[PDB]
């Protein structure tokens, strides 16, 4: 309760055993049966001996109350959860829903009263564009329409029915976290309802079915539909996806129906939309024997699971069959991965510890064999890579290192001259480096980094205290106590005496495979579609640290040699000319595969190149002596009485002795040791290889030289030919190591590929627009319920639906219809008890009030966090100036009234310091538009590093630290001419700014706002002014769009420009005292800037009129879209502080004496080396949907007068035109188009003071004493220049 | 001169005696490590690929319910004249045998080609 | 002086008698150890001693 | 009688020669062998 | 006839560098599979921790 919240969305997976014990102390009976029968023996062991507490009172009156409804109903039977979805998708009650539905009802008249005017806005900016005859006529009736488009669709009364009953919940779990009453049926017409803390009862009052679900249930119930809701509103709308959405809505029905029947099953058919997606993409491959690779296997797949559960027809496949083709076959290449967007559409399963146990324990207790020659050659190759990597680095001179006697002449000769090693030579002569030897060259700087150990991670308990997770009423003996922390970041903050080098002689002098409280636990992933589940581990704080300092090793040192050879991102995109074909598989179970005698090697020569004695051999050596199991609190161990972990049986939730490795914990390691074998298989196959992991994939690249007077479909088979033949031959040699590569689950194809961003297929991109629409969801991940991050969160979930492909017009409704009905349920619709009528019944009776804060930008005040600038580019310059000129733009089309630009102008300022100028350079004033969450975050952070007595964190965090970043932001900002960016560079590079950074990457979350709560971190001034910061931000918007101040110098028709200086001179009129603001802001995109198309004999109006300042884009005729064509950090900072004070500040030696005595505090250098040191005064479209006409255009800037920001923001502006008008056309028809992109900047223009040597008036007090801490302090620079 | 050839042969002898040492340690190390058709591995082996079978290097029917579907996607997904595709479906479900499936594929596949 | 070298050679000869006693112990101890692959009569070796061994090999 | 020295220095020669063959195929029996790695640990 | 063996002794001495290198050969195969198996030392000392230490290590 206070200030914290229950969550409002699912972060937590589904477990059948919580859902079983809650009902078997509720004594109702169900459906439910567990492959484990521990929990019920258990409980019925604690029944039997009449055990009770707080909680299984409150569920025996709970289970009384649905027993005395259910003797109402005669003929009922409980569903289990995977069963009633098609149940519980179409739920309506109009009993239950009246408050939301008036509220929505109430938002639909809002939107309906300004819709035509929202229209007339974005016609008005379509029209200057140049785009005025291109407006489609239905997309004026589907922006007007759009709430009536939304409540027409299937989902919204189960939407409704989930909100309500969510919301319900979350008040009662807020209400009882302070303290009762029992809980009363509610009887609507078609539904009984049961909200209680813990369980949900719902009774159909025809079908006489009960439905028991808890709160997990809840979320993920109201998560689904409110995605389905979005997105099928938003495929609805928007004409691209219409034959989209006649397969989509197909695909909602069927997989629906075989949800009474199959049950928990049914998600392994959902586990199978992703692989067939790309099946069906690899039926439209030009090699014509590789059409149905993946789809024979992924039928076969379906077939069985079809086959294991009962449903043995040959009807019932060919049906399925039928209706996937359905489903998957489509001729448009670009919606070809939007099922990739509706992968979590329809839940998630149900899962058990015993299961995934089993996964686990079938690979990790497996003997293989190895074969002595293909682990020798991949050394060899091994060891060429880090020798070249090192003659690279060292001017062609070899490492430290002795050969043996039997070496070849080749390798000698090589060492003796300083030459290279191919691949070929190392194969060839691998004997030669059996006995090698390297020397120690790597240095281990440990004390420089602090990121690696604040990165929050959670703690398994004390070896002897493992039964301590497990809570008393699911077990038949009382378990131990806990007496471990449970939190990584909380051991190491606390720690009096820390040191690396004692982390690395935990592992060196062999302690770690003795000590007695090492322990090991597996947990349950969260949102995953796997019916046995998958899991991540938790392990004790030593061995922790030991990991992440290891793959901090491997990451800084020999890791760089070879992120060279390999590409980190999008392959490097992929006579003669060099053809390419591409492998995908997945990397689920490989860690499992990992051997000590595979991976020993290799681990040997980073030893001997770290110098560290038996260092990375560690995983396998601790995990080959200690007993593994899964901790889940509804999931007990079938023990009558505690017993150490060496003493429990091979079965159920234990993994006695594994031999293989966790998920992560040594990437790095096996991604190093896997790219030798690649070569190797390359080297046996003659071929080119490129290699890229990406998520739980990894895609290799086959190259191949072809002569280039041959067709393309002669060259693509040639190299899918080479492709199967390096796929035979590395198969075969990771078989050799023991991997099993798995041909089934492999894909070959000579197009795409998959990455981040989407889909490649042969240089076009294949986006999931309508991924980012299921997430625009009523309120955000927050601790506190906050309408601005809501707000913020649907904007940005908007713009990045438009980066994808989506409509920018539809987006924008979209955007503006969310943040009414977000600004009503906060108003209406709400748990919070901070809401008084003084500002609830003023806005709720007042419509315009809230579609005037509804419409309002946010930097200048407003709930709007999208602007139509930000419709076009990614990047606005000033906040202040497009908000000015989206309020223009609003006024111009009536859809606001213009006082509201004077009631901008003359707003009460708020009160902030140079600090937060200094820290936000483009905020204007406001009050109380932060965060609540940010806030308590750097409040929390700050003060547990200031309490911290580790050594490492010696002199930087201490209590006058605020009164000296004050000090510092005066000294820079307090000046004649105010720069706020200059200074915020300067204070980001500084100690202060290091520190902010420290305090950033350390994330609280709930537990350590928790534990500074308990322990008085958090005074209660503060709770009680963060638990009313939405009433007050209410407030200030109330009194905002209300004042009726005028001045006669604000008018429309005028420059944003100087708007948004005198909006910025009047709110920081305090600090500033009249002095001129510097630096801050640019002309408006839109405001600037007008296009027009000319055909060939066509005459552009505009330069008839008399503009010669003009970008010019050319497309050609007759080209289809669719198909395929044919030192130190400080030191760094030292040196940024002193270029930027003197670029700023002017040029004269008090100026370098102010630099140099600011620089002194990051690095040890003299003002002469400073002075010395410092230096003295095409378009990125790829990843966005631009590509798909920028592959055929031409841009020329020749008329372009020479501002940079304005240079490029044409260009992207231009590509945006040019994507909007070709949306929907397939090919660009008969006629060359020209886009001329006028640019009007006589306007903007500010008087210019480029370098006027800029004083200081304050004092600049510095410290007492330099902090020598190496986090920011460089004793010993060097020279490099 | 033999005097000097005397000198070379003691050298040689001294040379022989430091090698028999030297394998009379890895001796004494390879006996403890190491311990005749007498056993053989119980399919240890990777399956080696056939042309019968299908994998991920190409699609060949074969068995029974899942390559009639394949073949029927690949019909489906197709360029052709949609009569064309009717009349192939209508062949498809004439051919039963499994060698008569292969010849159709490769004949299907000379159609897409061309 | 030069007849001086008979006992010399001699001596060179029971060095690579010796020498053939230890090779032959050597090729004594990895033909036991070869097993047959489903003729390559290949060596194969354990971890603590032939310990896997029993695991894998066909029961005879 | 160094003629008859000269028949057993001939004679070590062959003798060298047969005892590099036997290190040769002894090396090409180690470099062709295989691990064999249990499915669990002991304790 | 004598000054003939001249010849032959120098063929024994190139013949011992063709041994010894075999023998370097079988010494980098047996070091190889000695440390990427564990527990075939017999007590020698760790042989992994046989590289050297100094990368600004020093703890004790
Ligand atoms: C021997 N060989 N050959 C091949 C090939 F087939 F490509 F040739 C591949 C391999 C091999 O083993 N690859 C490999 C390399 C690395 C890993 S991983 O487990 O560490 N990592 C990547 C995969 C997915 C899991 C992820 C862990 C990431 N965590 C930590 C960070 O947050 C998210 C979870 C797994 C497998």
């Amino acid at each position: 309760n206070q200030i914290l919240y229950p969550e409002v969305h699912l972060d937590s997976p589904i477990v059948t055993n919580k859902i079983v014990a809650i009902l078997e102390y509720a004594r109702v009976p169900h459906a439910y049966s567990l492959e484990d029968p521990t929990l019920c023996q258990n409980i019925k062991h604690r029944l039997k001996n009449g055990f009770s507490n707080q909680m299984i009172i409150n569920n025996v009156e709970v289970g009384n109350v649905i027993k005395s409804k259910l003797r109402s109903y005669p003929a009922h039977s409980h569903i289990p959860y995977p069963n009633c979805n098609q149940d519980l998708f179409n739920i309506e009650d109009k009993e239950s829903t009246r408050k939301i539905r008036e509220l929505l009802k109430k938002g639909n008249s809002l939107y309906s009263k300004v819709s035509d005017k929202v229209f007339q806005c974005l016609r008005d900016t379509n029209s200057r564009l140049g785009l005025g005859s291109e407006l489609r006529e239905d997309i004026k009736e589907k922006v007007i329409n759009l709430g009536v488009y939304m409540h027409s669709s299937q989902w919204f009364e189960p939407f409704l029915f989930w909100f309500t009953v969510k919301t319900e919940m979350r008040s009662v779990i807020k209400s009882q976290t302070h303290t009762r009453h029992t809980p009363v049926f509610f009887t609507g017409s078609s539904v009984e309802l049961l909200i209680s803390r813990d369980l949900v009862a719902i009774i159909s009052k025809e079908s006489q079915h009960v439905y028991y679900l808890t709160f997990e249930l809840v979320l993920m119930y109201c998560d689904v539909i409110e995605g389905r809701l979005m997105t099928e509103t938003a495929m609805t709308i928007d004409a691209r996806y219409t034959e989209l959405l006649g397969r989509v809505r197909y695909m909602w029905k069927l997989i629906d129906g075989f949800f009474p029947a199959l049950g928990n099953p049914t998600y392994q058919i959902v586990a199978m939309l992703e692989p067939l997606s790309l099946a069906y993409l690899q039926l439209r491959d030009i090699t014509v024997e590789l059409r149905g690779a993946f789809l024979n296997h992924c039928f076969t797949e379906i077939h069985d699971v079809l086959d294991q559960n009962g449903f043995s027809d040959e009807g019932t496949y060919h049906e399925l069959i039928e209706a996937l083709d359905y489903i998957f076959i489509t001729d448009d290449i670009h919606l070809t991965g939007e099922i990739f967007s509706f992968f979590r559409s329809f839940g998630h399963p149900r899962l058990e510890a015993v299961t995934a146990a089993e996964n686990v324990r079938k690979y990790m207790n497996q003997p293989k064999v190895i074969v002595y020659e293909t682990l020798m050659k991949g050394h060899a190759i091994f060891c060429g890579i880090i020798i070249n990597g090192y003659r690279d680095r060292h001017g062609g001179s070899w490492p430290p290192l002795t050969l043996p006697l039997h070496a070849a002449d080749t390798i000698r000769n090589a060492q003796a001259s300083g030459d290279g090693l191919t691949h070929e030579q190392c194969v060839d002569n691998w004997k030669s480096f059996a006995g090698v030897k390297f020397g120690c060259f790597m240095p281990l700087s440990l004390d420089s980094d602090l990121t690696m150990y604040l990165k929050d991670k959670a703690l398994a308990a004390l070896q002897r205290e493992w039964d301590s997770v497990y809570p008393k009423e699911f077990l038949r003996y009382d378990p131990p106590k806990g007496t471990g922390s449970r939190r990584l970041v909380d051991v190491f903050l606390n720690d009096s005496s820390f040191d690396p080098y004692d982390v690395i002689m935990y592992v060196v002098s062999g302690a770690y495979l003795h000590d007695p409280e090492f322990n090991l636990s597996y947990s349950l992933k969260e949102k995953e579609i796997k019916e046995t589940g998958r899991l991540f581990a938790k392990m004790t704080y030593k061995m922790r640290a030991c990991q992440v300092i290891a793959e901090n090793l491997i990451s800084n040192g020999i890791g760089k040699y070879f992120k060279d050879n390999g590409m980190a991102k999008d392959e490097h995109d992929l006579a003669y000319e060099t053809v390419s074909a591409f492998i995908t598989t997945d990397l689920k179970k490989y860690c499992l595969n990992w051997r000590y005698e595979t991976i020993s090697l290799f681990a040997q020569r980073l030893n001997e190149i770290y110098g560290l004695p038996s260092f990375f051999q560690w995983l396998h050596k601790r995990l080959e002596t200690s007993v593994l199991y899964v901790s889940d609190p509804h999931c007990p161990p079938d023990l009558d009485a505690h017993i150490p972990l060496y003493k429990v049986p091979n079965d159920q939730i234990f993994i006695k002795y594994p031999m293989g490795g966790i998920e992560g914990y040594c990437q790095k390691l096996w991604t190093i040791s896997t790219i030798p074998y690649l070569y190797l298989a390359a080297y046996e196959s003659g071929v080119r290889i490129a290699s890229l992991v990406q998520g739980d994939n990894q895609t290799i690249a086959v190259t191949k030289r072809v002569p280039s007077t041959w067709p393309y479909n002669l060259k693509k088979r040639e190299a899918a030919r080479v492709t199967r033949d390096y796929f035979v031959i590395l198969r075969q040699r990771l078989h050799d190591i023991g991997h099993h590569l798995k041909a089934n689950e492999t894909i070959v194809s000579s197009h795409f590929f998959v990455y981040s961003k989407g889909i490649y297929y042969d240089g076009l991109l294949v986006s999931q627009s309508l991924k980012s629409i299921a997430r625009c969801v009523f309120w955000s991940e927050t601790i506190v319920d906050e309408t601005r991050a809501a707000c913020s969160n649907i904007a940005t979930t908007m713009a990045k639906s438009i980066e994808r492909g989506y409509d920018r017009y539809l987006a924008y409704s979209l955007n503006v219809l969310k943040v009414i009905q977000q600004i009503l349920i906060s108003l209406g619709f709400t748990i919070n008890s901070t809401m008084t009528r003084d500002v609830v019944i003023p806005l709720l009776t007042n419509n315009d009030l809230l579609i005037r804060m509804a419409l309002l930008p946010a930097p200048i005040g407003g709930m709007n966090y999208l602007n139509m600038s930000r419709l076009f580019v990614r990047n606005i310059g000033d906040p202040v100036t497009s908000s000015i000129a989206d309020l223009k733009r609003m006024i111009l089309a009536s859809l606001m009234p213009e006082e509201t630009l004077h009631q901008v102008m003359t707003q009460q300022p708020g009160d902030s310091s140079f600090l937060d100028w200094a820290s936000d350079p483009y905020s204007a004033n406001l009050v109380c538009v932060q965060s609540i969450t940010r806030l308590l975050k750097n409040i929390t952070a700050r003060f547990v590093l200031i309490h911290s007595p580790n050594p490492m964190l010696k002199g930087l965090f201490h209590d006058d630290s605020k009164e000296e970043d004050e000090g510092l932001a005066a000294f820079l900002m307090d000046r004649h001419i105010i720069v706020p960016r200059a200074a915020h560079e300067i204070l980001d590079h500084s100690v202060t700014g290091a520190r902010e950074s420290i305090a950033g990457m350390l994330d609280t979350t709930k537990g350590l706002i928790r534990a500074s709560m308990r322990k008085g971190g958090l005074t209660s001034r503060v709770i009680t002014r963060l638990s009313n910061y939405d009433y007050e931000q209410f407030r200030a918007g109330m009194v905002l769009l209300t004042g009726r101040k005028r001045n006669v110098l604000i008018d429309k028709e005028s420059c944003s420009v100087q708007l948004a200086r005198a909006l910025r001179s009047h709110m920081w009129a305090r600090l500033a005292r009249g002095r001129p603001i510097y630096g801050l802001e640019v002309p408006d995109v839109l405001e600037s800037m007008r296009g027009h198309l000319i055909r060939r004999h066509e005459t552009c109006v505009i330069c008839e009129c008399g503009s010669v300042n003009y970008g010019w884009f050319f497309v050609p005729s007759g080209c289809q879209l669719d198909d395929i064509d044919k030192p130190s950090r400080s030191l760094r900072s030292a040196v940024r502080i002193a270029t930027v004070y003197s670029w700023a500040y002017g040029d004269d030696d008090s100026s370098w004496n102010e630099a140099w005595l600011l620089a002194r505090q990051r690095a040890n250098v003299s003002l002469e080396e400073l002075r010395v040191i410092t230096p003295i005064s095409q378009v990125k479209y790829s990843g966005t949907s631009l590509v798909r006409v920028a592959r055929y255009t031409t841009i020329s800037n020749d008329n372009l007068s020479f501002t940079n920001f304005i240079y490029q923001q044409g260009m992207l502006l231009g590509l945006g035109v040019l994507e909007t008008l070709f949306r929907l056309e397939k090919d660009t028809g008969s006629s060359n188009t020209v886009l001329h992109l006028h640019v009007e900047t006589d306007c903007c223009v500010i008087p210019m003071i480029d370098h006027p040597r800029i004083p200081s008036s304050r004092k600049l007090e510095l410290r007492a004493e330099l902090c020598t801490n190496p986090l920011i302090y460089d004793n010993a620079p060097l020279i490099d220049r | 001169s033999l005097l000097l050839l005397k000198g070379e042969v003691e050298s040689i002898k001294k040379q022989i005696n430091r090698q028999n040492i030297s394998i009379s340690t890895l001796e004494g190390h390879l006996s403890s490590i190491m311990i005749s058709r007498g056993q053989l591995l119980k399919e240890f082996q990777l399956k080696p690929i056939g042309k019968k079978m299908s994998s991920a290097v190409g699609f060949v029917p074969d068995t029974g319910p899942a390559s009639r579907s394949v073949i029927r996607s690949i019909i489906k997904s197709s360029r052709l004249e949609e009569d064309r595709k009717r009349y192939l479906m209508t062949l498809l479900d004439d051919i039963k045998g499994a060698n008569d499936l292969a010849k159709f594929h490769q004949m299907l596949m000379k159609i897409i080609m061309k």
